[PDB]
């Protein structure tokens, strides 16, 4: 299980890595106005979210760049590029079921609510009648 | 005696002489027992549905002794408890107030989850007023407890959120509590679009996945006609919109553009210079060129984020080539979500016409397309490849037209493109 | 094999570097804060937040394979969450399916017994 343990350690290390990168972006873009202003750290929720999408969108462009240097010339020997495809086709296999299984609930629920509504229109009449006793 | 009742005719005839026993634990828990299914329901009928009704106290006390983990088999009773309660407005709200606080969460976040999925979707609040605050507090509490230290995520907030969304469907379908639906709705969204759970690095789709259903709910509501509710309670708002259009699940963007197109017919009535249209056509003015004719440098504020941010980050972004970079990765052929899906489209399409050129890589991209278009020039020039293609834009319209035949969940994207592009409007 | 091995050490180096950066930036921040100890100063950020949303921090080094991490984590977690979500959904759509039958047979028995009792009322509405 050499390669598998290697990949799992890769996962651990890269998780720590992306976490630290993310906060580092956060901490730097904090530090910036920390120094430019003197104490102004009252960035509002609306102000906080713009930073959020800016950082995610840079995270975006950095992750599409890899999709330019690993694909046009598929090595098929790169222990890492082989990891790409099998971890790239795997992503979208389950895409059909979620779309289908969300529809398989947004209808099932329409039957539940309808049967409950008839049970309501029924129970009320039944109590009215048992009171007509 | 109720036990003596054997047939429906027995209950019909001996109705007034019937005696209500006190053997609730035997009547609720799972010939002479043919009507055990009705046993519980009829007892709420012999006497009026009062709070002190035997099965009410029975089931709520059962739920208590389930949360506190004294019951041998907690799972077995929940469906029973849901059943009588899922279709009882009175008993539901009592269990709601009794078990829908953060207080009753730290004991077991898993059983509250299931009973929520049972009771929550089927409910009409008795009093409209003192619930919105209640549920907002409740869900904020669940969020705080779910995204805490020492425990990243176990979909405890996302799926409970989804059940609340279900309940909001039940509400918005009825009237006079739709305002309670479409006001708790955006409040729940703004809780779903928090960075610690709605991520682009470690997303944990559960939020995003629950999010499309949420957006689908008012999309469903958007399609259905003849209803009075302020669109102000419909436009999801740029505060949480831009965080979705910048995500990386493809189907997130799919449901997003679905909601987008399924507002056009229900938005164009409002004036052009409109408080909320102004942000809608904003999503339009840009996302139309985040999958397509990428002129982000020519334009400004891609997602509200200034363009020259991309000027900066693109520099120091190393690329082996320098032929086309500025437009190299900003479309179907270059977004990180639906680019790899696009080469699967191209391959499965070439697999159909039994091509003999066999595109020898995968990324569709303005440069790598020119290579495969020139080094295999003449043979394709005769045939052996997709017919229409003469320029990359033709590959784009082709991958669209194929993406618009429903087997692929992402189908809504092509619909959005066709509806709002007006250049490829001829499909 | 040794490829991903030296990759491990490279990422370890990147993490060390970025954690050092984190320590340094936190130090600079809290330094400015303590030098501004007056009282919890929290004023509006005047037309420079925009002038901050015009440039990024951390122009990454070319050799930084963080881009790979930024996709190898996001998509691996993305296919390990969809499976469990679907397990929940179909696990939850089968219980709803089963319960709907239980609710519908009882609903039918009740709607029929309603006729039973109502007609029994009429027939006993003799004497």
């Amino acid at each position: 299980n050499s390669s598998e343990k290697q990949w799992e350690r890769i996962q651990q290390l890269e998780k720590e890595h992306v976490e630290v990168y993310r906060e580092l972006l956060i901490t730097l873009d904090r530090l910036y106005l920390i120094r430019k202003h003197n104490h102004a750290v009252i960035l509002s929720h609306t102000q906080q979210r713009l930073l959020e999408i800016r950082h995610q969108l840079q995270i975006n462009l950095e992750k599409t760049a890899l999709l330019i240097r690993l694909l046009e010339k598929p090595d098929n020997t790169n222990v890492l590029f082989t990891k790409l495809q099998n971890l790239l086709e795997e992503s979208n296999s389950l895409d059909y079921e979620l779309l289908q299984s969300l529809g398989a609930q947004s209808s099932l629920h329409k039957q539940l609510i309808e049967s409950r509504a008839e049970r309501d229109e029924l129970m009320s009449k039944l109590i009215e009648l048992s009171s007509k006793f | 005696s109720l036990w003596d009742v054997t047939s429906l005719e027995q209950l019909a005839q001996n109705w007034p002489q019937l005696h209500i026993p006190n053997d609730v634990d035997y009547m609720m828990k799972p010939s002479r027992d043919s009507l055990k299914h009705l046993y519980s329901s009829i007892i709420l009928i012999k006497n009026s549905r009062d709070e002190s009704s035997s099965p009410y106290e029975w089931c709520i006390w059962q739920l208590k002794r389930c949360f506190a983990h004294q019951i041998e088999t907690p799972q077995e009773v929940i469906p029973i408890i849901i059943s009588v309660s899922s279709m009882d407005n009175k008993l539901s709200s009592r269990i709601i107030q009794t078990f829908c606080n953060l207080k009753y969460l730290k004991l077991d976040e898993l059983t509250l989850k299931k009973v929520c999925g049972g009771i929550l979707p089927l409910w009409k609040p008795e009093l409209i007023s003192g619930t919105r605050e209640f549920f907002v507090k409740f869900m904020a509490s669940i969020f705080m407890w779910s995204t805490r230290d020492g425990h990243d995520n176990n979909c405890t907030f996302s799926e409970t959120c989804f059940y609340v969304l279900q309940m909001i469907t039940n509400w918005v379908l009825d009237d006079k509590l739709i305002a309670l639906g479409l006001t708790l709705l955006h409040d729940m969204q703004s809780l779903l679009t928090l960075d610690k759970i709605f991520n682009n690095a470690t997303s944990n789709r559960f939020s995003t996945m629950a999010f499309i259903s949420s957006l689908d709910i008012l999309t469903q509501l958007s399609k259905q006609t003849k209803s009075d509710y302020a669109i102000q309670y419909l436009i999801v708002g740029p505060d949480i919109m831009n965080k979705v259009f910048s995500s990386d699940d493809p189907l997130l963007l799919s449901a997003a553009c679905r909601y987008l197109v399924a507002t056009k017919n229900k938005l164009m009535q409002y004036p052009s210079t409109n408080k909320f249209v102004r942000m809608q056509n904003q999503y339009i003015m840009d996302l139309t060129n985040y999958l397509y004719r990428n002129k982000v440098l020519s334009s400004k504020s891609l997602f509200g984020v200034s363009p020259d941010f991309f000027k900066q980050i693109l520099e120091n972004l190393y690329i082996p080539t320098a032929d086309f970079k500025n437009a190299k990765f900003f479309t179907i052929t270059g977004i990180p979500a639906l680019s790899y899906i696009c080469i699967i489209i191209l391959r499965r399409l070439e697999t159909a016409e039994n091509t003999k050129i066999k595109f020898t890589s995968g990324i569709i991209n303005e440069e790598t397309f020119n290579n495969f278009f020139r080094v295999h020039h003449d043979e394709i020039g005769q045939h052996g490849w997709i017919k229409g293609v003469n320029n990359i834009h033709d590959l784009r319209v082709k991958i669209l037209m194929h993406l618009s035949n429903t087997a692929n969940p992402y189908r809504d994207i092509a619909a959005f493109l066709f509806t709002y592009l007006k250049s490829l409007s001829k499909y | 094999k040794d490829v991903l091995d030296v990759y491990i050490k490279n990422l370890e180096n990147q993490i060390g570097n970025k954690r050092y950066f984190l320590k340094q930036a936190q130090g600079a921040i809290d330094e400015i804060t303590k030098r501004s100890l007056d009282t919890e100063g929290k004023p509006v950020n005047s037309e420079v937040f925009t002038e901050l949303l015009r440039k990024p921090m951390f122009f990454s080094e070319r050799a930084d394979p963080i881009g790979f991490s930024l996709t190898s984590n996001f998509l691996s977690l993305r296919a390990q969450s969809s499976s469990e979500w679907l397990s929940l959904m179909n696990d939850q759509s089968v219980d709803q399916k089963a319960m709907l039958l239980l609710q519908n047979n009882i609903n039918s028995d009740l709607k029929e017994l309603l006729r039973k009792l109502q007609h029994q009322m009429t027939i006993m509405d003799s004497k």
